[PDB]
């Protein structure tokens, strides 16, 4: 009982990632409606991915998490 | 101006001429800009089938 | 003890929502099939701050929709 | 002004208390002699080390006992044998040894969060003479709640059982929530509190265990005062359906009539009950011989309204300008917590003056907005 | 010793016994428990300006 | 609600469009905005209940900034900002709109 080795912030893994290795069975071709949605989800997912900065030089925040909440 | 004014169905219209001109420009970050404008404000149910064609 | 393992798990949510803010990431996405098991230390911004509505009733454009692309 | 002198020489006292036992630990504590030096050898042999508490599950009569520990394996224990091999009950926690498990003793007292919320942990400082008047309703409670306790000797004297119980009600204000803990400073018994608004719980079932813990903890103590404060909240407060509501309201009831006197024959347990809606209580509790004699109260008339005001006034910076005797005069059969109000918000327009005299003035503006509360929070006004 | 030892402090123990060794520098406050969990920042009175 | 136990009671106004101005005015120092669009003049367009309608405008701008892709928070985005609230303001005072589904 002793701190005798690190491990790194790669392994021991609670799952890998499915958004490199596998890639999800879903596209926004084969989305429908919910385009009123459609608008909302790029803002937070897509926008901080290609640049987190756009937030930072305008001055507004970047949202934090989203909920998807219905029936 | 008409956004002051807005109640209007043909600034969707102006939209689309909006994306026709940055297109023949030669600019197409800000023709997609409008166009994406002009596919929300059509969303909403009043448009001829005409417009929704342009 | 065993539902205060649980309240356990939910503390570290909010610990690792927390520190992971302010980083080029998404951050966490969560969905919900019922909003009235949240908590106000849970909904609360800084750990949801967005609030992606789903509706049943949409419009007859966007139910067109969801007939052509399954069609 | 001038108490200088008596606040030095209590202080005097302090300073040689501090003293007198610094220099008494310090090499004639009981550092030098043998009754404690060859005690504790042979103590210390038989301890640890580890001193893993138990809970004490049952005795057995032939020094054991049968614990279960915290860390989930059994024990079928010895007992030393020095400790008292019965004094130790059911709920007991125990120190086993390092090795093989012995009984090498037992604590009394294992502070649990649960009677923290009973005990006291401040003094109410504010005793008889505080909530001043009402002194033909004070001769119900000393003279059957504090007096028997500080004299057993009156009550010798006739023979019979001392009373037991009392039941305060009257109208909010007339000072029953304090009377209880004024009564209690003063004897120094052991004042357990409990709030009316704790025994329901949206928790079913363990409700009427923490009201039995209670009691227990008074027959525990010899010389107990249970001021139950507050029980009209539990007929007009209920929280979900499934455990709280009806069932549980039942069940606490009776629960209490099997510790306050049932069948227990229990410690003398004085019980102070706060209440002003007195349906919510048992066809079994408000019959006397568990509750004697029952205290009605009213709103205190305009003589005992000038000994109200004048606990008061004491605090208050006083002017030329006041007059109290007037401010008597406009209240007609009122509560002593509107007087109690008024100074209070006298002393707030004073303050918005920034000035540290408090005249008729402030007093008479203050006046009007205490009675403001009870002709608009009535929006009919006057009466239609 | 038992002087400088005192309640809510997190010590370090060594399994020999279960012997008291040292100190603990950090130790639980269990206002902070109430405070973390709900998470709340300080505010100044520029936030409710107007 | 007995006296004797409360001692002050604070209401909080709906704001007054002087307050509703400043409200607006704390948020946008976090932003930034192009010179020369008064804050004065979005306040007017409003009429709100609470210092969240107006922070929910300065926060939808700086969303339209966002897609527009312009650093400065335009006179423009604005405009549709206030337009955007008011109708979701107006639209939980006819009977309340469902926060939660
Ligand atoms: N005779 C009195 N002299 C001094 N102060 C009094 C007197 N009667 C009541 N007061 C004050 O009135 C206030 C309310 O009375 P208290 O809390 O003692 O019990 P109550 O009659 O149950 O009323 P409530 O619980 O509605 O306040 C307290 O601040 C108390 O000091
Ligand atoms: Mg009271």
């Amino acid at each position: 009982n002793a701190l005798v080795d690190i491990l790194p912030p790669d392994s021991d893994s609670s799952i890998s990632v499915m958004g490199e290795n596998e890639k999800p069975d879903v596209t926004y071709a084969d989305v429908g409606g919910l385009d009123m949605q459609k608008q909302e989800i790029r803002e937070a997912v897509e926008l901080p991915l290609v640049q987190a900065d756009l937030y930072e030089q305008i001055g507004i925040d970047p949202p934090r998490g989203v909920l998807l909440y219905g029936p | 101006e008409f956004k002051k004014l807005d109640d209007k169905p043909s600034l969707v219209d102006v939209h689309l001429l909006e994306s026709k001109v940055y297109h023949k420009l030669r600019n197409l970050a800000k023709s997609k800009a409008s166009l994406t404008a002009a596919r929300t404000a059509a969303n909403s149910i009043y448009c001829p089938t005409q417009t929704v064609a342009e | 003890g065993s539902d205060r393992e649980v309240q356990r798990i939910l503390i570290e949510l909010l610990t690792q929502m927390d520190g992971f803010d302010q980083s080029t990431n998404v951050k966490v996405i969560m969905a919900t099939n019922r909003a009235d098991t949240l908590d106000p230390a849970l909904l609360r911004p800084g750990r949801l701050d967005r609030k992606i509505e789903f509706p049943s009733l949409r419009d007859r454009r966007e139910r067109r929709l969801i007939f052509g692309t399954i069609a | 002004r001038c108490k200088l002198k008596l606040l030095r020489m209590e202080r005097i006292k302090d300073h040689l208390l501090l003293e007198e036992e610094f220099v008494s630990n310090s090499e004639i504590l009981k550092p030098f002699e043998k009754k404690q030096e060859e005690e504790k050898k042979q103590l210390e042999e038989i301890r640890g080390n580890p001193l893993s508490i138990g809970t004490l599950e049952e005795i057995i009569d032939d020094d054991h006992a049968i614990v279960t520990s915290p860390t989930m394996p059994d024990y079928y224990v010895s007992i030393l044998s020095f400790v008292d091999k019965e004094l130790l009950e059911p709920g007991c926690s125990v120190l086993l040894h390092h090795k093989t498990m012995s009984i090498v003793g037992v604590l009394q007292d294992d502070a649990d969060p649960m009677v923290s919320v009973m005990k006291m942990d401040k003094s109410p400082t504010e005793s008889y003479s505080d909530i001043g008047g009402l002194e033909s309703q004070i001769q119900e409670i000393k003279e059957s709640v504090e007096l028997p306790l500080t004299h057993p000797e009156l009550y010798e004297e006739m023979g019979i059982k001392p009373p037991k119980g009392v039941i305060l009600y009257g109208a909010p204000g007339t000072g029953k929530t304090l009377l209880a803990k004024a009564v209690a400073n003063q004897t120094s018994a052991t004042f357990l509190r409990i709030v009316g608004s704790e025994l329901i719980q949206k928790y079913l079932g363990d409700g009427p265990r923490l009201c039995r813990q209670i009691f227990k903890v008074a027959g525990e103590n010899a010389p107990s005062i249970v001021f139950i404060d507050e029980i009209d909240a539990i007929g007009t407060k209920r929280y979900d359906s499934n455990s709280g509501g009806e069932r549980e309201i039942q069940r606490t009831m009776l629960e209490l009539l099997n510790q306050l006197d049932g069948f227990d024959d229990r410690g003398d347990v004085k019980v102070i009950m706060a209440t002003n809606k007195i349906e919510t209580l048992d066809p079994a509790l408000i019959r006397p011989g568990r509750i004697d004699r029952k205290i009605l109260f009213e709103n205190p008339d305009l003589s005992t309204k000038k000994k109200i005001l004048g606990i008061h006034t004491s605090k208050m910076n006083l002017s030329e300008d006041v007059n109290l005797e007037t401010l008597v005069t406009t209240k007609d059969d009122l509560s002593g917590a509107d007087i109690q109000a008024m100074c209070t918000e006298a002393g707030l327009l004073a303050l918005r003056e920034r000035r540290m005299q408090v005249t008729a003035e402030d007093f008479k503006q203050a006046k009007e907005r205490v009675m403001k509360n009870k002709v608009e929070e009535n929006l009919e006004g006057l009466y239609l | 010793n038992v002087k400088d030892l005192k309640a809510s402090q997190r010590v370090c123990l060594r399994s020999d016994s279960y012997m008291l060794h040292k100190v603990l520098e950090n130790k639980a406050d269990p206002l902070v428990s109430l405070m973390m969990v709900e998470k709340v920042p300080d505010s100044t009175y520029d936030m409710v300006g107007g | 609600l007995r006296p004797g136990r409360i001692d002050r009671k604070i209401e909080f106004p709906p704001p007054s469009v002087a307050a509703r101005a400043e409200i607006l005015r704390i948020h946008s120092r976090k932003m930034n905005l192009t010179r020369g669009i008064n804050l004065r003049k979005v306040a007017e367009k409003m009429n709100g209940c609470s210092g969240a309608d107006v922070k929910g405008v300065c926060t939808e701008a700086g969303m339209y900034a966002l897609r527009e892709r312009r650093i400065h928070v335009t006179q423009e985005d604005f405009e549709l900002a206030v337009g955007k609230v008011m109708n979701k303001n107006q639209e939980t005072a006819i009977s309340v709109a469902k926060l939660f589904k």
